[PDB]
DNA sequence: TCATATTATTACGCCAGACAGGG
DNA sequence: CCCTGTCTGGCGTCCTCTCACCTATGA
């Protein structure tokens, strides 16, 4: 399947996601450090060993991703900064999310 | 594609102990080769030497 | 190598081996179906040059 | 078109399966036909419950085999293959058939 | 008397080379110096077949056969036809015609194109067939059943665990 | 999408090493 | 047959950093 830019992201907690909005993209103005998350991005994994819970979770939300593989964009290790401008370009047909 | 330049039954599996067809993945089940794709479930380092 | 654009800009070796295997398979088929000898001379010249 | 015949003894389970397969279809492809319920087979059985003799003493059992007919009108590249990895819950015999 | 010669074209533009060659003949009106032009024949698709459609038939590997005579004017004519490399022979001064003793045996083989042939084949369950047509294309499986009376090999998508048993034609799937 | 298979520029500077030509 | 122009191949500095750009065809 395609990828996800949304902020419902595995393996992360409050301390990473406090600097993102409700749709993955960092704010305009958030002064970040070297190694935070700017854009949250997760790619498909798979069910493989679909267990009773895994099979029940693949028919309750109606989504098949599920845990996903973190591939979020990060600030390269060493540089600080202040996010001044965010561009979002969308290939036509794709659902625009709330920040686009 | 079997059996072109990049192969699996000539040169070995792409993933370690990961048979192309997939049937052997036990620690007490090593040495036996595959029957479907006939890929000896071994290591991918052997695609550097065959 | 992938170039992260859906395509593989291949290395030169796979291109060369692919040319040898194309020309060799066409020469096996032309020696199979009894081609006239001028054409299989030309085909062997092409294989030698590949 | 891909006709899909779900068969199971538990009806709730079969329902769950059907919904699952619909979900599978609908994200990848488009225009899923729908989950059509066919008639249930109520295969009954009578048996003598006594060791030796009492013929009016009986237990009547039955097995309710439920049928669910799901159809897919447009088989795309992505959709059909999606089912390969997508196995359904145990105790539900599925039967896909394209054309 | 017009003898045969072999022309090399850019492989893939061969029908367009043949058409441009006929047109250059009827432009420079050396009509008495060219007989025919033979291209991509002896079709067979893949295996067997008794219906139409199918297509994807090709034997000519890039060579164009020309009934011709040899003057240097006609030689310059054929090499001035576009997308033509040159003749294939012993030398480039006097290029080589092919034969005539192997034309008698080739004539009998061309007359038996469709009269009485099509030899039978066989198959077995192992290890697995290949599907390249319909939604099952790009998938492999095994033939649990092989109806030789209906010419239909029963092969299941064989999904890791429990797949579904479908029927594919011999040409629809590959061994 | 899945096999088909190669043509219309020149403008370095020695320095060895092999080759046909000729007194 | 021993000089000889002439032609063909084979060299030509290490280390690092930034950027862009990547085969056509096709019933």
């Amino acid at each position: 399947g395609p990828e996800e830019i949304t902020a419902d992201i595995p393996n992360v907690g409050e301390a990473a996601l406090s600097k993102l909005d409700e749709s993955g993209i960092v704010y305009i103005g958030a002064e970040v450090t070297g190694g935070d998350i700017l854009v949250g991005k997760v790619t498909p994994k798979g069910e493989t060993q679909l267990t009773p819970e895994e099979k029940l979770l693949r028919a309750i939300f109606g989504e098949k991703a599920s845990d996903v593989k973190d591939s979020s964009l990060r600030v390269p290790n060493g540089v600080s900064g202040t996010v001044i401008d965010v561009q979002v370009f969308t290939r036509d047909g794709v659902e625009k999310d709330k920040r686009a | 594609e079997r059996d072109g330049l990049f192969c699996a039954r000539i040169f070995g599996p792409v993933k370690d102990y990961e048979c192309l067809c997939g049937k052997y993945k036990r620690l007490k089940h090593r040495g036996v080769i595959c029957e479907k794709c006939g890929v000896e479930v071994t290591q991918t380092k052997v695609r550097r030497e065959r | 190598v992938p170039l992260d654009g859906g395509r593989f800009a291949t290395s030169d070796l796979n291109d060369l081996y692919r040319r040898v295997i194309n020309r060799n398979n066409r020469l096996k088929r032309l020696l199979d179906l009894a081609a006239p000898d001028i054409i299989v001379r030309n085909e062997k010249r092409m294989l030698q040059e590949a | 078109r891909i006709r899909i015949r779900l068969k199971a003894f538990d009806h709730r389970l079969i329902d769950q399966a059907t919904a699952e397969i619909v979900e599978t279809a609908k994200r990848t492809g488009a225009q899923v036909r729908g989950p059509i319920p066919l008639p249930t087979r109520k295969e009954r059985f009578t048996v003598l419950i006594s060791p030796h003799v009492n013929k009016d003493a009986r237990d009547q059992y039955e097995i309710r085999t439920h049928l669910r007919l799901v159809d897919i009108v447009e088989p795309t590249e992505k959709t059909v293959d999606a089912l390969m990895r997508l196995d359904l819950a145990a105790g539900v015999d599925v039967q896909i058939s394209l054309g | 008397k017009k003898r045969w010669y072999v022309v090399q074209a850019f492989s893939g533009f061969e029908g367009r080379v043949a058409t441009s060659l006929r047109e250059h003949i009827k432009l420079h009106n050396m009509e008495d110096l060219f007989g025919e032009v033979m291209v991509p024949t002896e079709e067979v698709v893949e295996i067997r077949g008794g219906q139409r459609r199918k297509s994807e038939r090709k034997f000519f590997p890039g060579y164009v056969l020309v009934q011709m005579v040899m003057n240097d004017a006609s030689w310059h004519l054929v090499r001035s036809v576009p997308r033509v490399m040159g003749f294939i022979g012993g030398t480039s001064d006097r290029p080589a015609p092919i034969s005539d003793k192997e034309v008698d045996a080739i004539m009998n083989r061309l007359q038996q194109v469709g009269d009485k042939p099509r030899p039978k084949t066989l198959f077995e369950p192992g290890e697995m067939v290949r599907v390249n047509d319909g939604p099952f294309a790009d998938f492999n499986g095994v033939v649990e059943e092989v109806d030789y009376e209906k010419s239909r090999l029963k092969v299941s998508v064989s999904i890791f665990g429990r797949a579904t048993p479908v029927e594919l034609d011999f040409s629809q799937v590959e061994k």
